[PDB]
């Protein structure tokens, strides 16, 4: 029933990737909130649908930066996949549109806040807290793997939860459509694989390396490569190497050196069994697979959610102004957006 | 804690792979080579790759009191002393402190090969001298290129395999993307008879001469041996000897089973 449904699911999807979707709303639309957060590539704000009041997580890039920092096509990554990829933890993409400065995506609002935010205040999670977030990683990645999909940025800060309690993965720039083995250099320094880091050419693989990473630092609260200086972090992951904690039940540690492998001819997920090495192994043995993706299972814990458009959950930034430019910048190199 | 200090995304430029040399005396390049070994970016590369590396090491002169680089500047260059002395220099809050020195070796930057890094020192030149510098997108482009050469297609020394000629694309790709390098010396014993059939071997360069009891077998560029490994666990028949300098790409046949399964249920397929 699993491999059937990845078949409906691989139909759903390469209909919506050939025949895609286009400039679906306006600026002028929605009232700007609140900034929920900025980074590297991108910032995030709360928005509010000015005719029905609904409220969404907008994305706005800036189209001249993008085209310095030498990623426009990763931009066209992020919404063609979003477009038309559809499972139950990935924030649907509601709306997308460009400006003569921006472009922009309007994603649900996860008032939730980040996984980042509430594991930094909590220090870890118990194993079966950090369980429950873990499988529908697994599941995801299952889901978007067998679209040829890679994500390439798992991290706690990637990964939002909604009111239910469950996850939502968020950020997908560096997400892409990979058939053979691709070659940029990208995700969070803490979360490369080996090969990544060494220009060797992958797929898949790192996606799984990623989620070894992540496992390990929600139980432990810390990830396991670490240091000053970040050629020392890719000298500790480049050797692989991990020191575990010693409250890491041995289930645990067993899971993790088999993803914290730098020998793919190793490493979980990349083997003939695939990702079953991982679903079917004994950490995950108290783990109901369908239930979990029918959403049926108490989260071990609940946002608090005061009302429609309440940030509590969410750190506060500098707010800058959306400036739209009366000249159109780059139009050519984003004419597909 | 700034245990709640967020850790940004990073990401190099884009090159998707589907020339010109700097000259340098022979001690300056062994010298080079010296001084990158150790660096995480440099120590596990082929040979070819590191003399393509040296290759595009520009020549960076300085003059006494001259910046070579700037602090919050010089976000995509790796630099190696050949000459001179250096001082090294940091500004805080705050207050500007010399930190240390150079004499007459030593590099910085290795980070900005990966992605832009705003250098975190002033370096001055204390007196005439000169370095090599390399810049990260020029790195890239020798490295990733030369690994996508490499690899689709030595896949296609793979697919000429009779035992592997059923693989799929993507069964292919992983065999691409573990198998390993051995470099042999004239009359070296690569495989012994009566030994372990642990790995099947390909000749990337060189020759091979297979015997038994004598001759049997002759290898050469893109001739498999030992690939009765893959059916059968039974010890060696023969023994593979390098003639000459050898070099074989080499799969040990339970990591080829981890990735694949056994051999011969591909071999089954219809």
């Amino acid at each position: 029933s699993v491999k059937e449904f990845l078949a409906k699911a691989k139909e759903d999807f390469l209909k919506k990737w050939e025949t895609p979707s286009q400039n679906t709303a306006q600026l002028d639309q929605f009232d700007r909130i609140k900034t929920l957060g900025t980074g590297s590539f991108g910032r995030v704000m709360l928005v509010k649908h000015k005719e029905s009041g609904n409220h969404y997580a907008m994305k706005i890039l800036d189209k001249q930066k993008v085209v310095k920092l030498k990623q426009i096509e990763h931009t066209l990554n992020e919404k063609r996949i979003l477009q038309a990829v559809n499972f139950p933890f990935l924030v649907k993409l509601e709306f997308s549109f460009k400006d003569n400065s921006n472009l922009y995506m309007v994603m649900e609002y996860v008032a939730g806040g980040e996984m980042f935010s509430h594991l930094r205040r909590i220090g870890r999670f118990s194993e079966p807290h950090a369980r429950f977030y873990a499988a529908q990683i697994v599941l995801t990645f299952e889901y978007l793997h067998s679209l040829d999909l890679i994500y390439r940025d798992l991290k706690p800060e990637n990964l939002l939860i909604d009111q239910q309690g469950y996850i939502q993965v968020t950020d997908f720039g560096f997400a892409k459509r990979v058939k053979g083995r691709t070659w940029t250099l990208c995700g969070t320094p803490e979360y490369l694989a080996p090969e990544i880091i060494l220009s060797k050419g992958y797929n898949k693989a790192v996606d799984w390396w990623a989620l070894g990473v992540l496992i390990y630092e929600m139980a432990a609260g810390y990830p396991p490569f670490f240091a000053d200086q970040p050629i020392q972090i890719y000298e500790k992951i480049v050797s692989g190497k991990v020191r575990f904690p010693s409250h890491f039940s041995s289930d645990l540690k067993d899971l993790l050196r088999n993803l914290l492998q730098v020998d793919l001819t190793k490493r979980f997920g990349n083997l003939k069994n695939g990702v079953n090495d991982i679903k079917n192994h004994k950490w995950f043995a108290t783990t109901d697979w369908i239930a979990i993706y029918q959403r049926k299972v108490e989260a071990p814990f609940i946002p608090k959610f005061k009302g429609p458009g309440d940030t509590s959950n969410f750190d506060d930034y500098e707010e800058e102004e959306i400036r739209v430019s009366i000249n159109e910048k780059c139009g050519k190199e984003f004419t597909e957006f | 804690i700034n245990r709640f200090t967020r850790r940004a995304s990073v990401c190099a430029e884009a090159y998707n792979p589907d020339r010109i040399i700097h000259p340098k005396t022979d001690d300056q390049r062994n010298r080079l080579q010296e001084a990158c070994k150790d660096i995480l970016l440099f120590k596990n590369l082929d040979p070819e790759q590191m003399s393509q590396v040296l290759d595009a090491m520009f020549e960076k002169l300085v003059k006494e009191g001259e910046h070579v680089i700037d602090q919050g500047d010089d976000g995509d260059n790796f630099y190696v002393i050949d000459r001179g002395t250096f001082d090294i220099y940091v500004k805080c809050d705050g207050v500007g402190r010399c930190v240390g020195n150079y004499d007459n070796r030593g590099s910085f930057g290795e980070l900005a090969l990966m992605y832009n890094t705003p250098k975190a020192a002033t370096i001055t030149a204390t007196s005439p001298g000169a370095l090599w510098g390399l810049d990260r997108v020029t790195f890239r482009r020798i490295i990733v290129k030369n690994n996508a050469k490499k690899r689709k297609m030595y896949e296609s020394f793979i697919e000429s395999l009779p035992f592997l000629k059923s693989l799929e694309v993507s069964e292919r790709l992983k065999v691409v993307d573990v198998i390993g390098t051995k470099v042999y010396n004239d009359g070296e014993q690569i495989i012994a008879q009566g030994d372990l059939a642990d790995s099947f071997f390909i000749v990337e360069s060189g020759e091979v001469k297979i015997t038994m009891k004598v001759e049997i077998a002759r290898c050469f560029r893109g001739q498999y041996f030992g690939e009765l490994a893959l059916v059968t666990n039974k010890p060696r028949a023969a023994s593979a000897h390098a003639i000459g300098t050898v070099k074989c790409l080499a799969m040990d046949v339970q990591a080829f089973e981890r990735l694949l399964g056994p051999c011969m249920e591909i071999m089954k397929r219809n």
